[PDB]
């Protein structure tokens, strides 16, 4: 039914050291069986990779520069994912994509993933 | 022997189940209800359009085309009662055909083979079908299959497959199987019948290296192969309740069948043998002629460039003022053994 | 963790000319790289998958190669709106990485 | 309706009813008129050559009931012979072989049989079958094959042919026999590929046997629906006949299999000799042309002088170093 | 040649290879009373079929038709199976019949110092409590049989003609034991000539090997047939509880073909390693060419440029002139030898 | 004429208790008669004292080790009511592994296999089983077996042998020898990577025997590991009365083992037919390299010695009178022609 | 008791005694100091690197009440994985690897470990190992290592031997990437020699990958008192990760073999490519040098004067000879 699309809302202004939760709406899929991904760019920078969820398992994997200050999360039950952002520096003032990602399989031992889907981007500014 | 568990993963959630394979250009659903007297058939998208068919009164055949997308197929496992670890043999692909006998339903992995000309590859397509109450669920990674006959037979009512329950609908899908075997070794006949009219007359590393390429692609069948006579073993001699009493004898028929196929890729690989040995004498018999020429030269002249350095040296002191002049004795005689070497040579048969 | 060396930041090239780029992994990746591009103000779209593999719904003439840690993206004949940013990313670990990107415009 | 077979160069019918009493001999050159139309009375045999005209088989059908599939199948050359069972008559279809001393190549092509109560009919191709005996013993009236019945004359026919084809497995032997002698005798290079195109024959051979026992062993042991009970044994022969066929063909294939690595053995050894020979010349040789050209070298301040006569002692050192080198190769057994 | 070609399938001609002689001697035994004459009489011996004692025919050296006939007729055996016995190139082959079997057999006979296989044809009938077995010549390998019945040794004796037969048969059977036995000694002897001195001769060994080995082979399989069919079905005649008996005998007979299985890969092998080994026989003589050249070739081609027939050279002095060739020279044969020696071509 | 003897008891009438095999140094008698909770162990000599142990309500394994003691063999079959037939079949060692369904008793034939590493050589010990009520008899030739984790499970309650009956150790003892089937096939597969690194590196005369004689061995295990998977099969297909419907799935699991044997043992099969190829080719390699040695050297140096002779004749019209350097310009062409050999042989790259 | 490797001799122990509250370390190098570590309910790790000096392990050996085989086994580093079920303790044999790129060289270390109530002992040979992971783990609580008891300590050095299994079969799948880009394209004879290291490489991998399958298969399937059922799924899932690793593996060991094939096949070619060029070379050199030698003798008869300025007509028979044969070897396809 319908088409699969990313949809993230919530992210805005904020004074430094403000939290603010961003969240992942998903449609056309089933959260449970697929992993969602954060991906953050700065004005004029690469992207960069920020946070993971495996919500069928709870499974979670953050970013070093941004691990123990973001917390990841997903609910089944309302198809969506959050990644709520606390003591937010300066630093971090970019687009955040919400993306979808598969798992492929290459060797027994070896497995990578990649991004189909992703949305449009919530351009989180921090500024004063 | 041990219970059933999802085994675990490095480097991968529990909870996910992965496809072991490379293609993910499709996906569709084909469904074919029918009883004895109206069948229907339809092709969707949606998932939740064929759950409703498990408690289905007639047999209906399910073909889910494309498995790259795990969560249709974690979703029809979970409503059918399909055990996690079954569809995880589902979406892997590196594996061997079996079955495995459960409380309510038969899990049957088969292999499908696609024979191209363009540099003689083979290329391998897993199907798996796990065979129900009252429905055949039936998995295939890409589009095209070679169950058209079976479903020809359903949709107009030709032999006795509208009158059978799903078992008969197992047997069918295996015998198309069976058929798509018997069509591959021709295609094999084929080819080695253009390997043989290549080597005899023209041969080279080419040659060689596409033997090998053949001798691997039998090495696959008959790999793949034995197992699909285990596996018939195992459904006829092993009848569970799923299976009736009645359509055993066609479980036999292709047993036999497969008895078959196996001995025919077994000779199919003595064959491509012999023609490789018959590629290396040829080479061999060419080393001959070289080594003759070479080792005949050599046998004729040497002697003669011997003898006039023997004579071809300075020592003040010879028989040099012989009656004829000496010198052509000299010839004379070296053209004597020259000849006399010349005629061995002959009575031995070489050039 | 482990880090991508994306060469060049910036390529100039023509339409119907081919273009080589390359990154180079600090470390082991078992052929687990897969490409994106990004056209400024829309979000980047795969293209290439298992460092080889191209995407269902992509053009053939994008190619992937992997040579060790070395691996490339080759564009058999640019186009008109292939002008874009082309980035790397690695997926052995649990934690992935992006090359710093290769922007490709006209010359 | 539509058929593979290359031969139309000749078209004739046999027919001829044999009695107890008398025989009658007609072989009229076209259809006329089946003088039996399933008289059921006196045992009778009808045969017709060539397959074009295709209006002979619709007739026969259309008056015999014969099914349209049967008779669809009955214009196949690449069809594997098979064997089918109805009330009416028994669908059964074998092939024929012929095989020569010059082209080393089978002809094949296929003859089929339906038989129905008191009558006989089957399909020819090509003339000059291996049906001699069988006319020739129905003529003089020899045997109990003019007794009575039509099933015992299926067998006769059966029975032709698998001598028949015990008689090109006895030239296939032959030929074998022949080819083992030259590959051990006098290797060349023609004798490699005669090895392969034999084996390739024999592979053939066997994907035609293998079928025909098959379908023997169906013809015995079923209770066929129209056949007499006092038949059997003779059907029992031709399947054991049929049985010793394939061992007979499968003994072919191995022996053919070995006969190719001899052939590549005595080409090796034969290699092996070849260099024996050169390294033996080369070895003696060298050496001698290496002491004359040291011997003859144009300095004037040489020492040899007439020491004794020097000449033969370069002569004697010649020789022994020469005999030396020849004691050493028969020590290594080169020669 | 096994071919009848255009005969009637009633014919009763005998096709064998010899005819020298023609002899019968019966032995009739019961529980405590043994008989044993031999007479070439056919009316001598042929009432005995109207008895309730087993007995044990044999009639050897079939070149005449007239006498097997008579037994035939006498017996009322079909003229098909008397075309069957009055042949020798036949498979053993088993048929059941309303009152009595026939049994074809194989005996061997294996010639170790040239090498040749002899096949010989053994026909056993057994009706009611008549056992009767035709042979292409004298000599046969059911003498155990007759050692057993003579001296009262074992459980023939108390048995009915059921157990003769399985006697007869088992003795055959006893006999391919022995004949395999000298085919693995020869099997032995080949695999070490083949692989320590190669000759021309091995290889024509090989394939006389191989070929014993098929023509066995194609011997044996029948036999298995026979038994199979002896045992799976017993007929009428034969006695309910000697059926374990014939099921002994089916083992040795699935055991000698396992055996002529293997026996078939080890000859299928051997050729193979005459391949390695003539290999490596062309190695070593192109190592001692190569040496030869390698050392030689450029002696001669100095001796050569040190010797020729310019008007100016350093000829009157260079280095004290002519012992200065032959060290040098001397020195780079060394450099070889040493060279080859590193390499260990020597 | 060694051990092989299948000329052995040929002119013997049938249910002769003659030994046919090597060893008849060691003898012992061993008795377990677990139960429920309690076990004893009776290790005798003499056959006197183990007779009233088959009328007991109770599993018992009685063990009698070495055969060549017909006494022991015979008295034991006579007082159980065993078949003289079986008894020979006990004692003759070449017996094909086989079962035989008695209506008193089922009757193993089995062999276990040794295989030494240091020496490239292989035995095979015979071992045979009669199931005969509430009992397990066992007959075998020399001390040593695989049994020791079956006699550890009587020994402490580890498992469910001393909750079962009878049937259940011989499931035991056939599952024991599988397993030591498993771990013997680890071994040849171990010199068979040896054997392929030997043959592709350092080719010999050894080599080549060895792996004449590991072909030899492949060989007669298949030839043995066959009928075990008809053997199993029999056990647990037709279900004769003396065992236990439950114990059936664990002789099916046991066939399903000895499948993997078979496979493992045609791949196993195949690697070593393609050895000795293998061996071909590499030993070619090194011929081939002598060659290339040969033909440098002989390239380099006749054209040489060639233009040697053409300078050195006779010949008085000869411009030998230093018309330009004459010496010294020859040998300058003469090592211009090494040199311009030597660069062809780099491009061609033979050295 | 003999140490039966050779590497060097460096005995340094490591106490790391750890509880769900706080841990305590030190670094010794005196033996005295293990000794009363055998009390403590707190989960004890002890490390003896240097093996080689025997003193110390039989210190441990009879302090620890185990029998001298396993101490004789501890010695021995040619060693197989295996493990051992004792009354009073488990032993396990393990092995870790360190593959140079450089050299492309597959080293091996044997590391045993020792399970006793409330204590595991550790045995290296050299100094560095790859336990790091967990010595961080119960230094920091990252996990649950310091809630539990010294069995979860064994299944984490386990584990963490299993990982660094994984790290090398990536560096492996870099390499056999390379050497199979090289081999497929652009052959060498350095190639050759990569692909055979490669080859041990993997049959040491194999040999050394399957005892640990097996010793995790007897470890988790069977549950000794020592160790609690609290542990059996985390061995399970080793036993799963030691699958991959044996799976991986063989399709490495499958690919390589297939590389040396294909350049094992196409000797003969080369074969005859040299043949041709030694008799090529040969046969148009030696009846030249022949006629020289001929002109070359010392006889005083023959004719060398004027004839049309002599040596012209000898050069000018050769280079005709000498095209003939160059005309002959363009034939046959040889040129
Ligand atoms: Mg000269
Ligand atoms: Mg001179």
């Amino acid at each position: 039914i319908s088409e699969v699309q990313l949809v993230e809302s919530g992210g805005g202004l904020v004074q430094p050291g403000g939290s603010l939760r961003l969240s992942c709406a998903a449609s056309g899929f089933n959260v449970s069986y697929y992993s969602i991904h954060w991906v953050r760019q700065a004005p004029g920078k690469g992207l960069e990779w920020v946070a993971s969820i495996s919500s069928s398992s709870g499974s979670t994997s953050y970013a070093d520069s941004v691990k123990g200050r973001f917390t990841i999360s997903a609910d089944t039950s309302k198809n969506t994912a959050y990644l709520q952002m606390n003591s937010l520096r300066a630093e971090d003032t970019a687009v955040y994509y919400c993306a979808r990602s598969y798992w492929y399989y290459i060797w027994s031992y070896s497995y990578g993933n990649a991004m189909d889907y992703w949305g449009q981007g919530t351009l989180v500014t921090v500024s004063s | 022997m041990e219970e059933k568990r999802l085994s675990a993963k490095k480097g991968l959630p529990p909870g996910t189940l992965v496809y072991t394979g490379k293609y993910r250009e499709d996906f569709e659903i084909e469904v074919m209800n029918y009883s004895i007297e109206e069948f229907r058939e339809f092709k969707t998208t949606d998932v939740e359009s064929v759950l409703p068919f498990r408690d289905s009164s007639t047999p209906t055949w399910i073909n889910i085309t494309g498995i790259h997308r795990t969560d249709v197929v974690q979703r029809v496992g979970e409503f059918f009662g399909i055990h996690p670890l079954v569809l995880e043999d589902i979406l892997n692909v590196h594996q061997r055909p079996k079955v495995e006998f459960f409380e309510n339903y038969v899990f049957i992995v088969l292999k499908m083979f696609t024979y191209d000309k363009n540099l003689h590859e083979l290329e391998s397509e897993q199907v798996s079908l796990i065979l129900t109450k009252n429905c055949v669920l039936m998995f295939q990674e890409k589009i095209g299959d070679v169950f058209d006959p079976v479903r020809e037979r359903i949709r107009y009512n030709r032999g006795i497959i509208r009158k059978k329950r799903a078992d008969y609908l197992l047997y069918s899908l295996i015998d198309a199987l069976v058929d798509d075997y018997f069509v591959l070794l021709e295609k094999i006949d084929d080819e080695i019948d253009v390997l043989e009219e290549e080597v005899l007359e023209r041969p080279e590393k080419e040659t060689v290296q596409r033997t090998h390429q053949l001798k691997r692609n039998l090495v696959e069948l008959r790999k793949t192969i034995w197992p699909l006579r285990e596996v018939l073993s195992s459904l006829y001699r092993d009848v569970p309740p799923l299976i009736e009493k009645e359509t055993v004898p066609y479980f036999r028929d292709v047993y036999d069948h497969t008895i078959q196929i196996a001995d025919t890729v077994e000779t199919f690989r003595d064959i491509v043998s012999g023609l490789l040995d018959v590629y290396l004498s040829s080479v061999s018999n060419k080393t001959n002629e070289v080594m003759k020429v070479l080792t005949i030269i050599a046998t004729i002249f040497m002697p003669l460039t011997f003898i006039a350095g023997i004579y071809g040296m300075n020592f003040e002191y010879m028989p040099e003022l012989r009656w004829k002049w000496g010198y052509p004795v000299v010839l004379a005689v070296m053209g004597v053994i020259a000849v006399i070497m010349v005629v061995y040579f002959k009575k031995k048969k070489w050039l | 963790d482990i880090q991508m060396t994306q060469s060049p930041s910036s390529l100039s090239a023509s339409v119907g000319d081919r273009v080589t780029i390359t990154c180079r992994a600090s470390q082991s990746v078992s052929s687990a790289v897969a490409w994106y591009q990004q056209k400024p103000g829309k979000a980047p779209k795969l293209l290439i998958y298992s460092a080889s593999s191209l995407y269902s719904g992509v053009p053939s003439r994008f190619s992937g190669s992997r040579s060790g840690t070395d691996f490339t993206l080759t564009i058999s004949s640019l186009q008109p709106e292939d002008f874009a940013t082309y980035y790397c990313q690695q997926s052995s670990s649990s934690l992935i990485t992006f090359g710093q990107g290769t922007k490709v415009e006209i010359k």
